């Protein structure tokens, strides 16, 4: 292998992952947001922010670095974050080592403008020697031994569906849902509000709650039902009637208990109410009358495959993609999720056999994007990736 | 005895430096620090017992 | 990855066994000590 | 390979450095060498530095290389290792004179590291050990792992390492230190001192430090029976004290607990998490304060245990007056425990386990160095091939 050690940085819209290419896990996972506390001042890091957030001090406000595109939109802040990472976590001059960072799949447009802002940050400001940009869905797929794959990423910003054929990304078939993890935080909060008393500028408390009890609730209460929930209900009812009538147990009546710490208070949901939260990802027409069933994850996956079949047979691409389905993302770890994504895919494409792949290790999908970039950085040849040097920048600067 | 010679007589051979390196395909345009192997051409003593616990 | 993870888990699981033997040895040692101590002065 | 006479363990910390050369073979002994962690740095006109054990003719400056556990001066730190290492060679070389053919012929080194050390620092240290000290075999063992290996080898646990000015919190899952969860709070033993100064204004520092280190200072959660009690100055002066001797530990205990909670809550595999919470390991000088560990446990329970809120439970029991099943929660921890100490290291039992990290290293080094497999340390072979980078092919 090569005589080098890279810094690997992944700026997700929710989490930021950083570490060196020479070890199996990242040195740090910190929030892709910061507190601006006021003479201004910028707080980064999971415990630093949760401490400051709990202080409940006026003028403290949480801002974000990554928009819903998965792309950085506040570049002055991003530099401060990178400085923070290099200074306090990796503890190395940014000038020494090659850098590997990620971008999300796009349709192609915002690409050049981004690349430029990265030149300015990597070169003008940090003095990085050289960097590679890997495309998240692509790296994750490669890290998994796959050159062609339908990559279904369910993160905080929403679902990102990306067909990848023979190492190439099909941009026009790239699809980004708007409903994911962060959406789930909103719904858990709005729904539980009356039991916990509670029912931008108030960003600090929203954030702190999202990062504390709401995060635990998601990891322990929510489940995704295997089949359209409204149907599951009608069925379970229809069956329940017969057990009852017959003599003279509906699974949705099981209760689940969550200790809510801030008030030392038990919150009990029935299994249906637990299934209900993720149902919105699949049938978002159930919150507002302003969402079409087509904004739901099932129709969306289908849409993106069909748009893959338009290249540039279809019942071949369909077959390729569907035998290499990759399910990934923090939110994809919610119990029942893989199976519903599968059921939802299988019924839009009955003629085909689906085979899906997913990291089964809890940690590794939360940071599978970073894991992907890592396996790119450990590729044995410099010729395997585009590596931008200070040169490239100079030459772009000409007219 | 001379500390340096004590070091020399115990435990019985290359050396590395941490320096700029420029890979090739000829040479890529960029540099980066790494641990390179060098070519052919490239005080006191304290008394334990004070520090022994008693 | 899988290899490192395995060699790690394997080293850990051996130290448990090492501990068990250190514990058995001590127990034998202490037992021989107490046995003489309890039936002899001083 | 290898002679047990020859194994050298060094455990450097901000104030002092525990050292041992040779393992006893019968049972493990608590390290007897404790060298203050500092070196003198004379500056020689022309720029360069020289390093001595004493202020040479009052010409040298006093460098303290490790602060808050972090290496702040890597050059003085390596000079300090050499100073230790050389001293050991001289000592043994006198006493026995055939030493360079026996005890000093192949010296493997185990250096206990701290979570905060750079990769850059770890590589430089590796280079120093192979190039300057001309040693041939090196393990760099993280402090956290030494801890878990001493504690009857725990696959999942949490280390709470209470220093003087800071406390490290370090979760271990599947025998691996979880770097992204690791952290320290800027708070430790001195906090107790500080709490006490506020409670006893007319005392001074040495008086307060003496109380903390006395038989009558404990954390509560027979001495506790007396309103007042007595203890003796560093200089033999008798001092009486009331309820203050059961105070001063609280602010620290609460701070550590809040941190432990946020940390373990970010372990993603709940099945791992449950295990960690059941193997809390507390280490460091402070922890030898009578009552301290149990008090810290008590607080983790009070703050974090998942269990039915008492009022809720009291209603349900009234309702059933007209047997109550246990409410099951989906969260962890429903069980919190301190990891069980091994009782079969007699010398260690005698002296307490505040420094048990070192026993971790005695065990690992014997394992590793008295068995053929070279999987967990850097050898000359390896150093010759990859250099300091060799280090990353034997991480645990």
């Amino acid at each position: 292998t090569l005589n080098r050690k890279c810094v690997v940085i992944h700026n997700g819209s929710h989490r930021t992952v950083a570490g060196f290419s020479n070890v199996e896990l990242p040195q740090c996972i910190i929030p892709s947001s910061y507190i601006k506390r006021t003479e201004a001042e910028f707080i980064f890091g999971t415990y630093n922010m949760i401490d400051a957030a709990a202080e409940k001090r006026n003028g403290d406000e949480v801002y974000t670095l990554v928009d819903s595109q998965g792309l950085p939109y506040n570049w002055d802040a991003l530099e401060m974050q990178w400085r923070y990472l290099y200074d306090t976590q990796l503890k190395v001059s940014p000038e020494e080592l090659p850098l590997v960072i990620t971008m999300p799949a796009t349709n192609g447009k915002p690409d050049m403008a981004i690349l430029e802002r990265y030149y300015e940050l990597a070169f003008d400001k940090l003095n990085v020697p050289v960097f590679q940009i890997v495309i998240e869905p692509l790296a994750i797929a490669l890290s998994m031994g796959k050159s062609s794959a339908f990559v279904i990423d369910i993160g905080a910003s929403g679902c990102n569906v990306t067909p990848i054929i023979d190492g190439i990304v099909v941009k026009n078939a790239v699809v980004r849902s708007k409903f994911g993890g962060d959406f789930l935080d909103f719904q858990v909060h709005e729904r539980l509000a009356p039991l916990i008393k509670e029912e931008q500028k108030r960003s600090t408390d929203v954030w702190y709650e999202a990062s504390t009890w709401i995060q635990q609730f998601k990891s322990t209460m929510l489940q995704v039902s295997e089949k359209d929930l409204f149907e599951l209900e009608r069925y379970y009812k229809e069956q329940a009637d017969i057990y009852a009538k017959q003599q003279e147990n509906n699974p949705l009546v099981q209760k689940k208990n969550f200790l809510f710490k801030p008030l030392n208070k038990t919150l009990t949901l029935d299994l249906k109410e637990c299934y209900q939260f993720a149902e919105y990802l699949f049938k978002p027409q159930l919150i507002s009358d302003k969402f079409s069933p087509e904004d739901g994850l099932g129709p969306l996956m289908a849409k993106s495959v069909k748009k893959a079949g338009a290249s540039i047979s279809p019942e071949q691409v369909y077959s390729l993609l569907l035998t290499n389905v990759i399910i990934t993302g923090s939110t994809s770890l919610i119990e029942g999720m893989e199976q519903r994504i599968i059921k939802e895919l299988s019924i839009r494409f009955p003629q085909y056999k689906l085979t899906t792949f997913a990291n089964q290790v809890m940690m590794d999908r939360k940071i599978q994007g970073w894991l992907g970039a890592l396996t790119m950085a450990n590729l044995p040849s410099w010729s395997l990736g585009k590596w931008y040097s200070k040169e490239d920048y100079e030459t772009l600067k000409r007219d | 005895m001379d500390p340096q010679t004590l070091i020399t007589k115990a435990n019985k051979k290359e050396s590395w430096r941490y320096d700029w390196y420029q890979p090739s395909k000829e040479k890529y345009p960029f540099r980066y620090k790494t641990w390179l192997r060098n070519q052919e051409d490239e005080e006191d003593i304290l008394d334990l017992k004070e520090f022994d616990r008693r | 990855q899988w290899s490192r993870q395995e060699r790690c888990f394997q080293f850990g699981r051996l130290g448990a066994s090492l501990h068990n033997q250190m514990e058995k040895d001590e127990q034998k040692r202490i037992e021989r000590t107490a046995k003489q101590r309890l039936a002899a002065l001083k | 390979p290898f002679r047990q006479d020859s194994i050298l363990i060094i455990y450097p910390r901000s104030q002092t450095t525990l050292v041992q050369f040779g393992l006893n073979e019968e049972t493990f002994t608590v390290p007897e060498l404790e060298i203050p962690t500092q070196i003198y740095r004379t500056t020689r006109q022309d720029g360069s530095y020289t390093y001595h054990s004493t202020n040479k003719d009052n010409k040298a400056e006093l460098i303290k290389p490790i602060q808050n556990g972090e290496i702040i001066d890597i050059s003085a730190f390596t000079q300090f290792l050499r100073l230790i290492f050389v001293s050991i060679l001289s000592d043994r070389a006198n006493k026995n004179q055939d030493a360079f053919e026996a005890e000093l012929s192949n010296i493997p080194l185990l250096l206990i590291t701290h979570h905060s050390w750079s990769q850059s620092d770890l590589e430089i240290i590796t280079q120093y050990v192979f190039e300057s000290l001309e040693i041939n075999n090196l393990i760099q063992l993280p402090a956290s792992l030494a801890a878990t290996y001493s504690m009857i080898s725990l696959q999942n646990c949490c280390i709470i390492d209470v220093g003087t000015h800071h406390t490290d919190i370090i979760p271990i899952v599947d025998y691996a230190q979880l770097d992204h969860l690791v952290s320290s709070i800027p708070m430790g033993g001195q906090s107790i001192n500080d709490s006490l100064k506020k409670l006893l204004p007319q005392w001074d520092d040495d008086q307060i430090e003496s109380l903390k280190k006395s038989p009558i200072f404990e954390v509560l959660s027979k001495n506790s029976d007396l309103e007042f009690n007595t203890f003796w100055d560093e200089k033999g002066n008798e001092i009486k004290v009331g309820k203050q001797r059961f105070q001063g530990c609280n602010n620290l205990i609460k701070n550590i607990s809040n941190r432990v909670g946020l940390t373990l809550d970010n372990i993603d595999d709940i099945n791992k998490a449950k295990a960690v919470w059941e193997n809390i390991i507390i280490v460091g000088g402070t922890t030898s304060i009578s009552g301290f560990k149990e008090a810290l446990l008590g607080q983790l329970l009070k703050d974090h245990l998942i269990i039915e809120p008492e009022e809720e439970k009291s209603k349900r029991e009234e309702e059933a007056k007209s047997f109550v099943p246990t409410i099951e929660y989906v969260q962890c921890p429903t069980v919190i425990k301190l990891a069980k100490y091994p009782d079969y290291f007699p010398e260690w039992k005698k002296s307490g386990y505040s420094e048990i990290i070192f026993l971790g290293a005695q065990i690992v080094s014997k394992q590793i160095f008295t068995h053929p497999k070279d999987t967990f340390y850097i050898t000359r072979e390896k150093y010759n091939m990859k250099g300091p980078a060799a280090l990353w092919d034997v991480q645990f």
